[PDB]
RNA sequence: GUAAUUGGAAUGAGUCCACUUUAAAUCCUUCCGCGAGGAUCCAUUGGAGGGCAAGUCUGGUGCCAGCAGCCGCGGUAAUUCC
RNA sequence: ACCAUGGUGACCACGGGUGACGGGGAAUCAGGGUUCGAUUCCGGAGAGGGAGCCUGAGAAACGGCUACCACAUCCAAGGAAG
């Protein structure tokens, strides 16, 4: 059918649960600013690619 | 006794309150608040006085420690120093005394004794027995 | 075209007075009568009981069903329809459930491809619908 | 009813729009540069730096000869060169109107003892004023936002309790001479 | 910045004697003693197509489930759901 | 009491509504405005709803009285106190 009112959910009840893993965790706060002003500015790239973004894949 | 200096600023003697008033800045950097029974025995050796007129009070310790600053003065008779002084001050030294009951005790003690009129005879024990 | 002359203000301030009757936000909030008639009266939320698990289509261009609700209010009791907006949300309400209504985002207009709901709802039996959701929290025993 | 005080108000301001791309890159090199801890700190130094120029270009439209604009601009400037951020040679109503954001957070404790080479590493500054090593002359503080005014900018040092300028070590060391010695000589 | 090895006249949150504070107290300040290597002494709330800063990575579902203030996204390779 | 027949109104009387306590003020901000002010300051009003009084320099008082209306208290049923 169309799906009337049954399979309410039916999308997460049978996704499959991929597990949560774990990192070291993250330098929050002053040094996160830190971290991240290092990574966009006194890191020059050397190479072009029309300044491609920050979560390129 | 190494490095706890008195000092003192803003004096002014009234015989209003025969009293000599002042403020007291104590100069202290490696030790906690001297108490106030450090203070006032040094005064006296200030003043050429004995501790039992001098009354501080009011110490409030700058950031860091070293210099706190509070309030103090002297008296110029014990007398004095129980006529013309509050008497919380006068009870932190053992001169005066202060152990009443709670004030809710002493209000419903009034209220209880407003509904006996007039007789001395019931007013006085007007239920103190149950104790 | 408009009258100038220095002591018209009468003229001037009270054809401006009654040609503010003519648009929406000034009527609807200075009548009385849009404000009788909205079911929270003059409320950002109310609580209600729930009545029917329902389900509505989506416009044309879409084709799904909107799982809602039939909230009657504890207070100055009516009926409403309201959105439970979350994946397996119906399944935490149940019949006469009491809930948290909630205004649905742009005040009496309804959003999205949801063709007549006014209202989304939350916190389903005193318990959060997003903490239903994340697990933070379960209902009631 | 009460002896209360009644008056706060803020110190920031939110801009009037977000997320256009050139504003946050130029303030997050304010972030980094002058290391401070969130950006709602650079719209504070921001929100100092409107009210003065509100203030002074509220001056400027006047003329020449009345008293308040005397008796506000003298003071206005003789608060902002004691200061730091304008020198006291050129002290006009003209100056103050190019006045930038980087002045006043150069005027902080923060990187005021970055410079006078009492800390490396700018980020390491706020690790010895936040964490008590830095007095100004009397008066240890630990608060990085210290706006320091020219006249006791000189000194500023270690406290003769700190670690790096007096005596009696912290728990670190003093867990290192024990350690040991615990069943040892 | 990976990745550390460490350690150092680093320190607080906490724990807890003593003063100070106060009508009496507690706080804040002051100062013994302990108290930091996944410093596990753990930072969250929202988003990632456009408006509007940030993914056409991977799996799952197949106009279903859902998202989406607005335009819109989903019908078996979804940069928009889970 | 005896007389005269007047007063008010499209420059909005009169009636109705107010989710109306008034103001100092508060948010907003090119100027001009728009909105809020139950709320510590001043002024007013009312102590369940109306009404009538005592005393006092000052109350139509309510942690003063009296009566009706509404609600509600104890009782040995006769009464007491809100």
């Amino acid at each position: 059918v169309h799906g009337s009112l049954a399979r309410a959910g039916k999308v997460r009840g049978q996704t499959p649960k991929v597990a949560k893993q774990e990192k070291k965790k993250k330098k929050t706060g002053r040094a996160k600013r830190r971290m991240q002003y290092n990574r966009r500015f006194v890191n020059v790239v050397p190479t072009f690619g029309k300044k491609k973004g920050p979560n390129a894949n | 006794n190494d490095t706890v200096t008195i000092r003192t600023r803003k004096f002014m003697t009234n015989r209003l309150l025969q009293r000599k008033q002042m403020v007291i800045d104590v100069l202290h950097p490696g030790k906690a608040t001297v108490p106030k029974t450090e203070i006032r025995e040094k005064l006296a050796k200030m003043y050429k006085t004995t501790p039992d007129v001098i009354f501080v009070f009011g110490f409030r310790t700058h950031f860091g420690g070293g210099k706190t600053t509070g309030f103090g003065m002297i008296y110029d008779s014990l007398d004095y120093a129980k006529k013309n002084e509050p008497k919380h001050r006068l009870a932190r030294h053992g001169l005066y005394e202060k152990k009443k009951t709670s004030r809710k005790q002493r209000k419903e003690r009034k209220n209880r004794m407003k509904k006996v009129r007039g007789t001395a005879k019931a007013n006085v024990g007007a239920g103190k027995k149950p104790k | 075209g408009k009258c100038r002359g220095l002591r018209t203000a009468r003229k001037l301030r009270s054809h401006r007075r009654d040609q503010k009757w003519h648009d929406k936000q000034y009527k609807k909030a200075h009548l009385g009568t849009a404000l009788k008639a909205n079911p929270f009266g003059g409320a950002s939320h109310a609580k209600g009981i729930v009545l029917e698990k329902v389900g509505v289509e989506a416009k044309q261009p879409n084709s799904a069903i909107r799982k809602c609700v039939r909230v009657q209010l504890i207070k100055n009791g009516k009926k409403i329809t309201a959105f439970v907006p979350n994946d397996g949300c119906l399944n935490f309400i149940e019949e006469n459930d009491e809930v948290l209504v909630a205004g649905f985002g742009r005040k009496g207009h309804a959003v999205g491809d949801i063709p007549g709901v006014r209202f989304k709802v939350v916190k389903v039996a005193n318990v959060s619908l997003l903490a239903l959701y994340k697990g933070k929290k379960e209902r009631p025993r | 009813p009460v002896a209360r005080s009644w008056v706060c108000r803020k110190t920031y301001v939110t801009p009037r729009r977000p997320f256009e791309k050139s504003r946050l890159d130029q303030e997050l090199k304010l972030i980094g540069e002058y290391g401070l801890r969130n950006k709602r700190e650079v719209w504070r130094v921001k929100f100092t730096l409107a009210k003065i120029r509100k203030a002074a270009r509220e001056l400027l439209t006047l003329d020449e000869k009345d008293p308040r604009r005397l008796f506000e601009g003298n003071a206005l400037l003789r608060r902002l060169v004691r200061i730091g951020v304008l020198d006291e040679g050129k002290m006009k109503l003209d100056y103050i109107l190019g006045l930038k954001i980087e002045d006043f957070l150069e005027r902080r404790l923060q990187t005021q003892v970055f410079k006078l080479g009492l800390a490396k590493s700018i980020h390491h500054a706020r690790v010895l004023i936040r964490q008590r090593h830095i007095r100004v002359r009397k008066q240890v503080v630990n608060i990085p936002s210290f706006i320091v005014r020219l006249d006791s900018q000189k000194h500023i040092d270690f406290s003769l309790r700190s670690p790096y300028g007096g005596g009696r070590p912290g728990r670190v060391k003093r867990k290192n001479a024990k350690k040991g010695q615990g069943g040892a000589g």
